[PDB]
RNA sequence: AUAAGGGAAGUCGGCAAAAUAGAUCCGUAACUUCGGGAAAAGGAUUGGCUCUAAGGGUUGGGCACGUUGCGGCGUGCGGUUAACAACCAACUUAGAACUGGUACGGACAGGGGGAAUCUGACUGUCUAAUUAAAACAUAGCAUU
RNA sequence: GCGGGUAAACGGCGGGAGUAACUAUGACUCUCUUAAGGUAGCCAAAUGCCUCGUCAUCUAAUUAGUGACGCGCAUGAAUGG
RNA sequence: GUAUUGGCCAGCCGUGGUGACAACGGGUAACGGAGGGUUAGGGCUCGACCCCGGAGAAGGAGCCUGAGAAACGGCUACUACA
RNA sequence: GGUAAUUCCAGCUCCAAUAGCGUAUAUUAAAGUUGUUGAGGUUAAAAAGCUCGUAGUUGAACCUUGGGCCUAGCCCGCCGGUACUGGCUGGGCUGGGCCUUUCCUUCUGGAGAACCGCAUGCCGGUGUGUCGGGGAACCAGGACUUUUACUCUGAACAAAUUAGAUCGCUUAAAGAAGGCCUAUGCUUGAAUACAUUAGCAUGGAAUAAUAGAAUAGGACGUGUGGUUCUAUUUUGUUGGUUUCUAGGACCGCCGUAAUGAUUAAUAGGGACAGUCGGGGGCGUCAGUAUUCAAUUGUCAGAGGUGAAAUUCUUGGAUUUAUUGAAGACUAACAACUGCGAAAGCAUUCGCCAAGGAUGUUUUCAUUAAUCAGGAACGAAAGUUAGGGGAUCGAAGACGAUCAGAUACCGUCGUAGUCUUAACCAUAAACUAUGCCGAUUAGGGAUCGGACGGCGUUUAUUUUUGACCCGUUCGGCACCUUACGAUAAAUCAAAAUGUUUGGGCUCCUGGGGGAGUAUGGUCGCAAGGCUGAAACUUAAAGAAAUUG
RNA sequence: AAAGUUAUCCAAACUCGGUCGUUUAGAGGAAGUAAAAGUCGUAACAAGGUCUCCGUAGGUGAACCUGCGGAGGGAUCAUUU
C-alpha cells in the first residue's frame, strides 16, 4: 500500500486521453510562460501555480498547452528552487514537530512518529544524492536544519 | 508488488478456462505477452485477442473456446543445455506426442520442438499442454 | 514454502542448510562421534574382556524370569559393564577369568527385549565358540 | 661488624638481624561497588672514550615618479622565492664503533612477596608518666 | 482504679508419647501448657561445659589452621542477621 | 645475499594490509587427485592402498663430495632407548 | 510359556538358499522421515509481542515489425515403370539475394577470373591468351566497434576406469588378439561419444544488467583563422638555417540538422479543499458514591452467612435530615459500533503538534517489497527516590466448617492500588492463522467522503440541517452455497499444489531428561537472551463414532 | 700447508615461569530415571463438587492457596420500551 501504513486508498486524479487543447482555449503557449514566471517570483512553489491557473482561467494541463513541463520551464528561466519542494516541506514538518516535542517532554507518541519522518527524509535524500540534484557530500544534520527552511 | 505480469496473465487464463469462461481480462501488456499469444494461436488453443491501447500500458482481451488444458510459468529462469532439454519434457509434460515447452533464445521465443530443430538452447519461460 | 527463489540466492540456501541438518538424530550421533568417545566400544564391532562374576537380573512386570547376565572387564580402558549370555546353560561353561569375546544386540544404544540395562552378548569363550560347544562340535580346553 | 656446611631443627611466637630497593624497556591473575587490585607476581640494560641524527631565534626580497641632504619617506602597481642567505643560542632524546681482571643506581640515598580466616566500611580521635585497639567519632537509616 | 493503643520503647519467643513391605529415622497422630512458643539465616565462630566433638585436607608425626556435619549447656534479625 | 625476480636480509622514509561476500582461532579417528559403493532423475557416502603429485626414515639442527642431496642401506652434535 | 504350548526342549513331516548359510559394525536405498526438483507451521512438533532499518534477495510499461518478390541447397511424403528412375505449381526445411525512409565500416598491396570483342585455328565465338576496355571472388597486411551476463560451434586437455564396436580363450569373468589356398606367403583391427569447473577463439542479438546530448563541455565540414609539436626524400658530401609540404594536439568564426528531454503504473512521494475519530500531551470544570467529622430527634439492638460466633452498642449502636474534608473513578447512553503499529483509548472546555479516508484536467518521475546483525515502543506484576494514602487487599491476627482445614465463608489489616523522575522487556502479548501482489459466488446490513433523485419537516426560512431510494471508493463484520481443499472439526481462504515454481523473513522432526548443566552477555536485584550431554522408553499426540 | 686461537651466524639440549587442551581422586550438598503388595493426603479428568489455563509476587508438610492483569483450549455463538 504505502510506505508506513496498511491502508489501501486509491484517491488520485485521472489524466484525460486527449493530448490536444480544446477548441475554446484560444491561448498561445508563449504568453502563459511569463505569467508562470511572475507567479514563481511572487512566491508560489511549482505545486500551486498549476492549481491557481486552473482555477482562475483556462489552462487545465500546462504540458499539453505548451509542450514543456512546468519545472523544466522554471529551470530554463532560472527560477528552480535550490531544494526540491517535497523534501523542503518534509524538513519543515520535521522541525516543527521536534519543536513541539522538546516543549512537551512526555508526548510519547511523537517520539515514535519522528523516527518515521526522519527515515523518510533519509530515503528521499539518498535518492536525490544518487540522482545528482544535490551534491554527494550534503548531509542532514538535525542541529542546524532549522536554518535551511527559513 | 507485481513481479511477473506473464504469471498473472497465465494464472487468470487458467482460472477462467477452468471456470468455463469465453473471455478473459489481462491488465498489463508487454512484448513477451503479445508475442506469446500468436504462439498460443498457431496450435489452436485460443481464439481472437484484442488489446485496447490506453496511454498508460494497454490491456489484453483473449477469447477462449475451451480446448485448453493448463498454462503455467517457471519463475526462476534456469539455464538449460541442448543435451538435457528432454529432461524437462519428461518432467512437466503428460506425453511427447502433444504439448510444448517454450524457450527464449537470441532468435526469438519458440517451443521446445522447433527449438530442437534449430539446435539451440537458452532460458525457460513457460509451458502449455 | 517460503524459501528464497532468486537466481543468485544459493548462498542463503546452502548456509541455512547445515544448521537445519543438525536437527537429525543420526547426523548428531555421527558428527559428535560419541561412539568414539562415550560408547564402550571404540567404534568397533567386537571386543575382548575378562569375566569377573555372574549375576541374575529379574525381567520387567509382564514377564517373569532371571536373565543371567555377567560382569566383564575391558582390556582397552578398564571400566565395568554388564553383558548377556545367550542360548541355554552357558553359565556352567563360563567360569571366572575366562577371556570372553563380546558383541552387540543391534538395538543401537537402547535396551533390548525385557533384559534391563545390558547391551552386550558373549560370542566366544576361550576362543572356541558358544553355539559350537553347545552342539558338541568342539571340546572346551582346560 | 664478619663468619665454612645446614637454613627456623631455636622460641609462646621469624623477637632482633639479613635479603629486595633509583631510572629505561617488556610482562601482569583471581575478585570487584568497574573507580581499583598494580610498583601485582616476574624478567633485561646501567662505566670510560670517539662520533652521528633530531628538537629554535633574529634580519633581508619588484618596478614608476615627488620633498628633505647613496640615503629615511610619501605613494601608485605586480609575484608568494617549486624556500633561499647570513648571524646568534642552552639543554633534552635516539643510534654506532672502540675499550676493561664481566665491572659500571660502584660512596650516599633506597618497597620483601604470595595463598587464606576473624574483626571494623574508609580518612580521623583518646587514658600527658605501663593498655592506640575490635574502643570513640563519622556520612547513611529510623523514631519522638 | 476502670477501658483502648503502642515493640527501629525496656524485653520475650516450650515439653511428653506412638508410627513407613530388614535396620535406622519419623513425613504423620494424640497429649499437657500461654501473651507468643526462634521464621529467614548462621555456627565447637571472639558466643559449646562435656571437647583434644566426628569426617576430609595440610605434616614423617599437629590439643594449632581451613572446609563440612548440628536437639545450639547458653546463635538469631536497627539490644540488628 | 641467491643460479635469478621478490621485505630474503642490512639501513633511511611514509602508515599501511585482511574481514559478516565469514577474516582470525579451534576440531578432524584429514596426504591431495584419477576414482570405489549405492540409483528414474537430482543426490548421499568412501578414497592408507597397483596410476600422477607432495612429505618422512626414533625426535631437532649442521654439513662434505658431486651437474644434481640440506641424502640418512653419507658424516657431526644433543635427547630417549640399546 | 502359570498342565491339552500352532512360538521352549525332542521325534516325524514340510519350507528357503545351496558349496554355501547365520551373527556384529559401517554405509546407501527403503526415507517426499532432510525434501532445489520434493517435504509441515488454526487444533498432531513449529509464524519472533509489535514496528523501523543495514548487509542480502527481488524489482511496472516503452526503441526495426511486417509486406511484395525471386531463386539456390537439403530432406521427407506420394505416384508408377523399372536392381530401380523420372515426375508431383507435393509438403516442407535451411537459406541467399533484392526493394520498401532500413542492405552491411574502411585503406594499400598482391593475385586474378567473368562479360564483350580480336589474331590464328574455324564456322562469330572460343582452347590460343606470351588479349585490352578488364576488376567477381580470394589472400596478406593498416583505421574505427559500449561493456558484462547468456547460448551455438571449434581448439587444447592421462594412462587406467565407465558406456560402447569387432575377434567362439570349448561358453563365461577376462584378453587385444587374429584371419586367409597348401604355401619356403599375404592382410587387418587394437575404434568412438561423454566428463565440465576455470581459461582461449567464432556466429546469433530475445531475455537480465550498464554507458550516451540539458548551464550543450553535443555530432559534421577536405569552409576558413590560428598556436603548438613532429619530420620521409629532393636539391654533389657534411654541417647549419629557411620555405613549401605531410602528419598529430588544442582553441576561434561561419555553415550544415526535424539540432538533444518516452509514458505519468487502480506503483510510490509531495501539495490543496471540506471533513472524521472514546489517537497523544498540558491545564481546567462537573457528577453521585465511599470513609471520616460536626449539628439534630427517638430507643435496644446493629453486621454477615446453608447456620452461628469474632465486632459495635442507653459512655446512645444502627437508622433519619443538614453541613464540611479527603482520595480514587466516570454508571445508564454503550452496540456483532469508532480510532491506533501493537500494548491500548469514554466527564466538560482551552492550547499545541500529529493521522486515516474521500475529492482533484495540481507536483516529482521508479524514487519500490520483505529483512541476518542493529534500533524505537512494549498490559499486569516487580525495583530505586519524593508526594498522596478514600476504597479493596498479597503477608499477618481472629470467628466458623471439618477426623484434620496453614483454604473456600465472615470482621480487621502491611506492601500495593494514584502521581512525579528513572529501570525491568516477559503474557492464552490469540484471529493459537507472517508481509507485499494477481484471479475466483450470491445476498443484505453497517461507519467515513463524494455524486443523482421524488418528496416531508422546518427556521429572518430559500441552498444548507433531519428522513427516504439507487450507484461507486475504503474499512470492522455476517448468512447461504462447494466447482475447490483437509484426517476431521471447518475455510471466499485454510482456494488458484502430484496438472507440484509470483517476491521476501523466521521456526519444528517420537515422548522424557529440559528451557536443565555449563560458557557468554544485559540488569541495582528479581531475572532476560543464547543453550547442551549422559541416561531412559514403544509409544505419547490430533479429529471424529458408540457407550 | 697441520694442531691451536679471536669475533659473528645457524642453533640442538636443559632449568625456571606463563598459557591452552584432554583424562582423573574428593568429605559434603542438591537433582533425574526405573523397579516396588510402603506411609500421608485427594490437586486434575463431570459445573471433579471453589470453572480451567497464562504472566507476575507472597505464603504453607505435600499435592497446593491467595492478590493483580489476561485467555476460552467454557459450563454462554442468543433476550426485545
Ligand atoms: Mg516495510
Ligand atoms: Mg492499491
Ligand atoms: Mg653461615
Ligand atoms: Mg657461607
Ligand atoms: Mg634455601
Ligand atoms: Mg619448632
Ligand atoms: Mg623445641
Ligand atoms: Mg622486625
Ligand atoms: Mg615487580
Ligand atoms: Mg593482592
Ligand atoms: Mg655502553
Ligand atoms: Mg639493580
Ligand atoms: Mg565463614
Ligand atoms: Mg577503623
Ligand atoms: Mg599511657
Ligand atoms: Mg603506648
Ligand atoms: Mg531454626
Ligand atoms: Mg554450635
Ligand atoms: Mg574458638
Ligand atoms: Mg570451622
Ligand atoms: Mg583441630
Ligand atoms: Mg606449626
Ligand atoms: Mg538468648
Ligand atoms: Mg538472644
Ligand atoms: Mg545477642
Ligand atoms: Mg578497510
Ligand atoms: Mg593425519
Ligand atoms: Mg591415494
Ligand atoms: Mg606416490
Ligand atoms: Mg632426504
Ligand atoms: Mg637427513
Ligand atoms: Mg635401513
Ligand atoms: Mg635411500
Ligand atoms: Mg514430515
Ligand atoms: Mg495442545
Ligand atoms: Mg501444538
Ligand atoms: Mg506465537
Ligand atoms: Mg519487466
Ligand atoms: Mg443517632
Ligand atoms: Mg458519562
Ligand atoms: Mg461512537
Ligand atoms: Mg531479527
Ligand atoms: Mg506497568
Ligand atoms: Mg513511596
Ligand atoms: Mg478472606
Ligand atoms: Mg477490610
Ligand atoms: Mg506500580
Ligand atoms: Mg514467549
Ligand atoms: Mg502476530
Ligand atoms: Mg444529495
Ligand atoms: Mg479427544
Ligand atoms: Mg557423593
Ligand atoms: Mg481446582
Ligand atoms: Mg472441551
Amino acid at each position: 500500500g504505502r510506505l508506513h501504513s496498511k491502508g489501501k486508498g486509491i484517491s488520485a486524479s485521472a489524466i484525460p486521453y486527449s493530448r490536444n487543447p480544446p477548441a475554446w482555449l484560444k491561448t498561445t503557449p508563449e504568453q502563459v510562460v511569463e505569467q508562470i514566471c511572475k507567479l514563481a517570483r511572487k512566491g508560489a512553489t511549482p505545486s500551486q501555480i498549476g492549481v491557481i491557473l486552473r482555477d482562475s482561467h483556462g489552462i487545465a494541463q500546462v504540458k499539453v498547452v505548451t509542450g514543456n513541463k512546468i519545472l523544466r520551464i522554471l529551470k530554463s528561466n532560472g527560477l528552480a528552487p535550490d531544494i526540491p519542494e517535497d523534501l523542503y516541506f518534509l524538513i519543515k514538518k520535521a522541525v516543527a514537530v521536534r519543536k513541539h516535542l522538546e516543549r512537551n517532554r512526555k508526548d510519547k507518541d511523537s517520539k515514535f512518529r519522528l523516527i518515521l519522518i526522519e527515515s523518510r527524509i533519509h530515503r528521499l535524500a539518498r535518492y536525490y544524492k544518487t540522482v545528482g540534484v544535490l551534491p554527494p557530500t550534503w548531509k542532514y544534520e538535525s542541529s542546524t536544519a532549522s536554518t535551511l527552511v527559513a | 508488488v507485481r513481479t511477473s505480469v506473464l504469471h498473472d496473465a497465465l494464472n487468470s487464463i487458467n482460472n477462467a478456462e477452468k471456470m468455463g469462461k469465453r473471455q478473459v481480462m489481462i491488465r498489463p501488456s508487454s512484448k513477451v505477452i503479445v508475442k506469446f499469444l500468436q504462439v498460443m494461436q498457431r496450435h489452436g488453443y485460443i481464439g481472437e485477442f484484442e488489446e485496447v491501447d490506453n496511454h498508460r500500458s494497454g490491456k489484453i482481451v483473449v477469447q477462449l473456446n475451451g480446448r485448453l488444458n493448463k498454462c503455467g510459468v517457471i519463475s526462476p529462469r534456469y539455464n538449460v543445455r541442448l543435451a538435457e532439454l528432454e529432461k524437462w519434457v519428461t518432467k512437466l509434460l503428460p506425453a511427447r506426442q502433444f504439448g510444448y515447452v517454450i524457450l527464449t533464445t537470441s532468435a526469438g521465443i519458440m517451443d521446445h520442438e522447433e527449438a530442437r530443430r534449430k539446435h539451440v538452447a537458452g532460458k525457460i519461460i513457460g509451458f502449455f499442454y | 514454502g517460503g524459501k528464497p527463489r532468486g537466481l543468485n540466492a544459493a548462498r542463503k540456501l546452502r548456509n541455512n542448510r547445515r544448521e537445519q541438518r543438525w536437527a537429525d538424530l543420526q547426523y548428531k550421533k555421527r558428527a559428535l562421534g560419541t561412539a568414539y568417545k562415550s560408547s564402550p566400544f571404540g567404534g568397533s564391532s567386537h571386543a575382548k574382556g575378562i569375566v569377573l562374576e555372574k549375576v541374575g537380573v529379574e525381567a520387567k512386570q509382564p514377564n517373569s524370569a532371571i536373565r543371567k547376565c555377567v560382569r566383564v572387564q575391558l582390556i582397552k580402558n578398564g571400566k565395568k559393564v554388564t553383558a548377556f549370555v545367550p542360548n541355554d546353560g552357558c553359565l556352567n561353561f563360563v567360569d571366572e577369568n575366562d577371556e570372553v569375546l563380546l558383541a552387540g544386540f543391534g538395538r543401537k544404544g537402547k535396551a533390548k527385549g525385557d533384559i534391563p540395562g545390558v547391551r552386550f552378548k558373549v560370542v566366544k569363550v576361550s576362543g572356541v565358540g558358544l553355539l559350537a560347544l553347545w552342539k558338541e562340535k568342539k571340546e572346551k580346553p582346560r
